[PDB]
């Protein structure tokens, strides 16, 4: 599948700096307080919370 | 969206949240962890949860992202990163990623 | 020119090709060069630009002076683009880039000029660009020991010489360590939103301060805030996100009664649920309530019978800076308002500064935060001292996250440049003359700092050029004393990323501008 | 001169860099060092007339035609209709005074433009401004610590408030109410010291109301321990006069009870009806018995009441005012001692503030009514009744006042003083050029172009009391090196003596400090700028 694949543009570092993340980033904030998961748990809803 | 009574008692549970504005994007998650998403909010039974190595806030240049990473070397989904000092350098690139 | 009876595109669209446009983009990032050249160095000037509107804007700053520039030229604003990358990534040298970018362009002007191919002199500048950073990296001078006087004597250094190009540089010392001292209580993200900077009109520059702890504006008291105490010696905070009104429970209530009891009662019980949230908050035990969202009069006058004090619709940075800074949380409801979810602090006061009252939280000895107070005679004087703070903020971050610094003032780019020549003597030649290109477009910084100052730059490059060959790595300009000097024991110190970056960037966007052949622009629509 | 570069290529193909390049205009080099020189030097010189006892006022025009006199530089530029970019600098320099120190607006702009005036020349003599701005830096350091050296202490205790009243006085001495000088100084230093928390903390302004009604004479204007309100009494009916009362804030409307969610009252017999009205009329009564039990005189509202409430206060001997705004509500409370109540439930008798008289007051053929609230206890909170024969001469008065509680306050936030007159500038100016003497050559132009601008206070001094400018200076400079006296300064009212300290003129050593190191901060951007990029347009 070739939308499997996502490219994210940061700008800044010079293109030989560009790397492969295998999952996904997201060009936004953590809502809440907690900011960094080690053992993640995702539960997921597409409803509001 | 993200109420605030639901915010508050999340911060009380040690809970992190992040908000997705497009279906797309919650789809390609889901994809990606191996979570389904709920339409109620029912907590999720041991299939529907999904799984992630990582999951932290990070800051790359000057934009803050969250970051769904994997330790292992495989995934449904997985992300190119693009540097670059211009926008359109960087659009060229991912053409020629394309 | 046949006019065909179908033109091929929409009429009015315009083409331009071949060596004449590349010599015309050329003179195009010439000209946006020229712009920001009088502000670099400690010598440099500031530039005043007005907007449609009318409103001025003065600035030190390359890249803010870029974006004020309406800039509409194709390859022109490649340097644009450059310098805002350069300032994301790095948050200093933003003349630098589109300086280097342009000098650059111009050394491989006659090149191009005579039907050079442009791929070679792609080539010529990503082989350059590799070898100059590899350079960098390698002669560039860390220190091994640990040592926190020795760290921050170098985060301090840094920031000095990131700050003396700007209008606060007679005072640049005391903002140095202003700064230092705020970075370092940044816990392990060293966000910027963390450091807060508050601009207040009137006063010396030296009446700035940085307080240990949040500060902020006072937020439109309501009746009765005036008979609050204003000074508390060992105060609970109770932050809150909570509307502390006499409201409607919800928008979607009704309230449906057919009897004047019932009536009564309703009443009673809206004073009452009003009432046990105030009760539930002073009986928390706190002495200063702020909110996110307002509060009323009724709840005013309620912790003012207390000795109590309140305010609301606190910003939601201001209320972040306060727990960090307290160690507390924001409560969006009072049901459990237990001793740890309470802010403490040694000292809060509300002051008189230059014409407004600030409230005050200092003593934190957790604190994770900090606030500026800038003092100014007028708005864009604390706007550019604000600008110039970020600029040592950005700095001293870069700087904790590696420790690795090269002298300054002309001297890295001399001696990069005598290494690309050097290289470039023992290369064919078709290449040797681009790399000598690159080499020699390398000087552009002392060169322009030596012009700012008013020196004569052409004695000072011979002089520099001089010593490296001869021997010294850290040779440069000195402004002060007419002449060069080893800017290493000068403390001329700036992170190696930054002269990583601009050279990455500057190679990076001549190259994207050469390799344009044809400048194809539609009609608007 | 303007649209930057004009090259439309080597090879004719256009060439267009900036949106709309061709209508803008920019300046470069040191002609934009000389035009903004120029104007700082044209609105500096505007100013200067209105320095010192003998300066004039200046009659300013806004855009509906409304005319304000005024003497305060300040308020001179804030209602000044400028386009350069420089003159707003100006603009904001004096209004950033102004909020810091409060007096002294007209001293700032006349220094810069005397320093960008002698930078001029240090230009075209060759030096680079940025060494301009080191040496006026430097010279401003030597400056600020000769103020320091020079300086005497005063005592600001409520006992001895003679040098209060002096330096008020000598605040006041330029402004148009100068005709009752000591009476409006010494209702400013009243004013200050009673609403000030005393370990030198701040001087808090909104305790301090300051109210001016038309009439009357200037001279009649007095300081109220209390609270000037611009309401008076509900009804008609009540007497004018209340002595010794029992003040009873409250700020619920004296109406039937109304619920803030969305509610409906349903009437389903004759009998909802009945009870609905025996409701109403038994919370009228309620309401006003329950005011009358704490023994109350004098009920305060802030929201206002209706016709059976009104005339059940006047029924009960309980005089009332509605309508009172809420920073009204704050000051009555705060000076009569009592507490601003919510709701008729919660009034105690302990919750009642006292006020020695409570009277309304007419002002002549104008049938308007304004109600005093004074001889409280411990009033903390105060007002200042500004009279006059017409508005102007009002609102000047208010803002001359507001200058002498800005001196009192600066007084009490630093009480060390420098004797005004020029002997400051003098002496600051004298110590510059001896430091000069021991500088190395480069700066010691810089130093002494600063220690010339300097001296431009005392001259305009001089020239606005008719004296000749440079030998009143120069003589006043040799009798204060030939003697050790830096008390000597412009004897502007002709007194017969060049003493300051003998003549009691008194000025805030923290306000000629932030004068010297704003001028010196604003000279120092103006000097830095060269190049302006304005739009050009001139657009509608
Ligand atoms: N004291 C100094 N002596 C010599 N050169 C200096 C000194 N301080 C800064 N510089 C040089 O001035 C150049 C420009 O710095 P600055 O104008 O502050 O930021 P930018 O790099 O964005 O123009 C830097 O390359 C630095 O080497
Ligand atoms: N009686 C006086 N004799 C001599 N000089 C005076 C006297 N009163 C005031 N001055 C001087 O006049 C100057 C102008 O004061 P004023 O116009 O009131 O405020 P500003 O300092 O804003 O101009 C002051 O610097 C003061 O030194
Ligand atoms: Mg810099
Ligand atoms: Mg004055």
């Amino acid at each position: 599948n070739v939308d499997n694949i996502r490219v994210c543009k940061i700008l800044g570092s010079g293109i030989s700096s560009s790397s492969v993340l295998h999952g996904m980033v997201f060009k936004k904030e953590t809502e809440g307080d907690v900011t960094s998961v080690k053992d993640a748990k995702i539960a997921v809803y597409s409803c509001p919370f | 969206k993200v109420a605030d009574m639901a915010l508050h008692y999340a911060n009380k549970y040690n809970i992190m949240l992040v908000r997705l504005n497009s279906k797309w994007d919650l789809r390609r998650l889901c994809k990606t962890v191996g979570a389904t998403a709920l339409p109620r909010l029912t907590p999720p039974v041991l299939e529907e949860m999904g799984h992630c190595d990582s999951v932290y806030l990070s800051e790359v240049g000057d934009t803050q992202v969250v970051v769904f990473k994997h330790e292992k070397e495989d995934g449904a989904i997985s992300t190119i990163v693009l540097r670059g000092s211009t926008d359109n350098l960087m659009d060229d690139i991912e053409r020629a990623v394309d | 020119m046949m006019p065909t009876p179908v033109i091929l595109l929409k009429e009015g669209t315009d083409s331009s090709q071949g060596i004449p446009q590349l010599v015309s983009n050329i003179s195009a990032c010439q000209v946006i060069a020229e712009a920001v050249r009088t502000t670099l160095g400690p010598r440099g000037m500031d530039k005043l630009i007005v907007d449609g509107r009318g409103k001025a804007t003065i600035s030190n700053d390359g890249a803010t002076i870029l974006k004020l520039l309406d800039v509409v030229h194709p390859a022109a604003k490649t340097l644009v683009d450059i310098a805002k990358s350069q300032d994301a990534e790095v948050g200093d040298g933003t003349t630098s880039v589109t300086l280097l970018a342009a000098e650059f362009l111009k050394q491989v002007k006659p090149y191009v000029e005579e039907g050079l191919h442009p791929q070679i002199i792609i080539r010529a500048f990503r082989t350059a660009t590799q070898l100059a950073v590899n350079k960098i990296k390698e002669i560039a001078v860390t220190v091994k020991k640990a040592d926190k006087v020795e760290q921050r004597k170098l985060l301090e250094k840094c920031a000095m010489t990131a700050l003396s190009s700007k209008l606060i540089s007679q005072q640049k010392a005391f903002f140095a360590k202003m700064v230092v001292d705020a970075v370092m209580m940044l816990d392990d993200l060293l966000q910027l939103k963390m450091i807060g900077i508050k601009k207040v009109q009137g006063g010396a520059l030296e009446d700035s301060q940085l307080v240990a702890g949040v500060a902020f504006k006072k937020t439109f008291s309501y009746a009765g805030f005036e008979m609050q105490p204003k000074k508390y010696h060992n105060p609970k905070i109770a932050l809150l996100n909570v509307e502390l009104e006499l409201k409607a429970e919800k928008d979607n209530a009704e309230i449906r009664v057919h009897t004047v009891e019932d009536y009564q009662a309703i009443v009673d019980a809206e004073w009452n649920i009003l009432y046990d949230k105030l009760e539930k908050i002073h009986h928390s035990g706190a002495k200063v309530v702020l909110s996110k969202l307002p509060i009323g009069d009724v709840a005013t006058q309620y912790f003012a019978d207390r000795d109590m004090f309140c305010a609301g619709r606190v910003p939601e940075e201001d209320l972040k800076r306060t727990m960090m800074a307290c160690g507390g949380s924001i409560q969006t409801s009072v049901n459990a308002l237990s001793a740890d979810v309470l802010g403490r602090c040694q000292v809060f006061e509300e002051t008189q500064i230059g014409g407004e009252r600030y409230n005050f939280f200092t003593g934190c000895p957790k604190a994770k935060t900090c606030t500026f107070i800038l003092r100014g005679g007028a708005e864009q004087f604390m706007e550019e001292t604000e600008r110039s703070l970020h600029d040592a903020i950005m700095i001293v971050r870069r700087a904790i996250k590696n420790d690795s610094v090269v002298a300054g003032g002309g001297a890295i780019e001399m001696e990069l440049s005598k290494y690309l020549r050097d290289y470039s003597r023992t290369i064919p030649g078709k290449q040797q003359l681009l790399i000598g290109a690159y080499a020699k477009a390398l000087e552009i910084i002392p060169r322009q700092l030596c012009d700012n100052a008013g020196f004569d730059a052409t004695n000072i490059l011979n002089k520099l050029r001089a010593r490296h060959a001869q021997g010294g790595t850290w040779y440069g300009v000195d402004i002060n004393n007419e002449d060069i000097a080893d800017n290493f024991e000068a403390f001329v110190w700036e992170p190696a990323m930054v002269r990583i970056n601009a050279l990455t960037a500057a190679s990076e966007a001549a190259c994207l501008i050469v390799s344009v052949d044809e400048t194809i622009k539609n009609p608007r629509s | 001169a303007s649209m930057g570069t004009l090259a439309f290529d080597e090879y004719g193909r256009p060439f267009l860099i900036i949106k709309d390049q061709d209508r803008k205009s920019r300046l470069m080099g040191l002609e934009a060092l000389k035009s903004h020189i120029m104007a700082a030097k044209a609105v500096a010189n505007t100013m200067r007339t209105s320095l010192g006892p003998n300066g004039l006022d200046k009659m300013m025009v806004d855009k509906d035609g409304d005319v304000t006199v005024t003497n305060d530089g300040a308020t001179i530029l804030s209602m000044m209709d400028v386009d350069h970019q420089i003159a707003k600098l100006m603009v904001e320099l004096s209004k950033s005074q102004d909020d810091e120190i409060g007096d002294g607006t007209t001293g700032v702009v006349v220094l810069a433009g005397a320093l960008l005036e002698e930078a001029e020349q240090l230009l075209d003599r060759g030096i680079h401004p940025i060494r301009i701005a080191d040496g006026y830096e430097q010279a401003a350091r030597v400056a600020i610590e000769h103020l320091d050296k020079i300086s005497d202490s005063v005592l600001v205790d409520i006992k001895d408030t003679e040098p209060l009243i002096q330096t008020a006085k000598t605040t006041l001495g330029s402004k148009v109410v100068n005709s009752c000088h000591r009476q409006m100084a010494e209702i400013a230093v009243n004013a200050v010291l009673t609403v000030a928390d005393m370990e030198r903390r701040d001087v808090d302004f909104e305790l301090i109301k300051v109210e001016g009604k038309v009439g009357g004479r200037l001279e009649d204007t007095k300081l109220i321990k209390g609270v000037i309100v611009d309401k008076d009494f509900s009804h008609p009916q009540m007497p004018k006069k209340v002595e010794d009362a029992k003040i009873a804030i409250l700020t619920c409307p004296f109406e039937p009870p109304k619920p803030k969610t969305k509610h409906k009252l349903d009437v389903t017999s004759v009998e909802d009806y009945k009870a609905l009205q025996k409701y109403e009329k038994e919370k009228f009564e309620e309401m006003i018995q329950q005011i009358k039990e704490t023994g109350a005189n004098l009920a305060i509202c802030q929201w206002g009441f209706d016709d059976e409430a009104n005339h059940l206060l006047l029924q009960n001997n309980l005089p009332a005012v509605r309508w009172v705004g809420g920073p009204e509500i704050e000051l009555i409370a705060i000076a009569t001692g009592g507490r601003i109540v919510p709701r008729f439930s919660e009034l105690t008798a302990e919750k009642l503030g006292f006020a020695g008289l409570v009277q309304e007051i007419s002002f002549g053929t104008t049938k308007d009514k304004m109600l005093v609230i004074e001889q409280c206890k411990n009033s903390r909170a105060v007002t200042i009744f500004i009279r006059g024969g017409n508005k102007m001469i009002i609102e000047e008065a208010k803002r001359s006042l507001h200058d002498a509680l800005c001196v009192i306050r600066n007084l009490i936030r630093d009480n060390r003083v420098v004797y005004g007159g020029g002997a400051a500038e003098i002496s600051c100016a004298l110590a510059v050029s001896q430091e000069a003497d021991k500088c190395p050559t480069l700066e010691q132009y810089a130093m002494r172009a600063f220690a010339d601008a300097l001296e431009v206070i005392p001259m305009a001094l001089s020239e606005n009391s008719g004296m000749n400018p440079i030998q009143t200076m120069t003589e006043v400079r040799a009798r204060q090196v030939k003697e050790m006296n830096p008390a000597l300064g412009i004897d502007c009212l002709h007194k017969g003596t060049n003493d300051m300290k003998q003549q009691h003129v008194i000025e805030t050593l923290i306000g000629k400090k932030q004068q010297i190191s704003l001028a010196t901060q604003m000279v120092r951007m103006i000097l830095k700028i060269d190049d302006i990029r304005k739009p050009g347009e001139s657009e509608e």
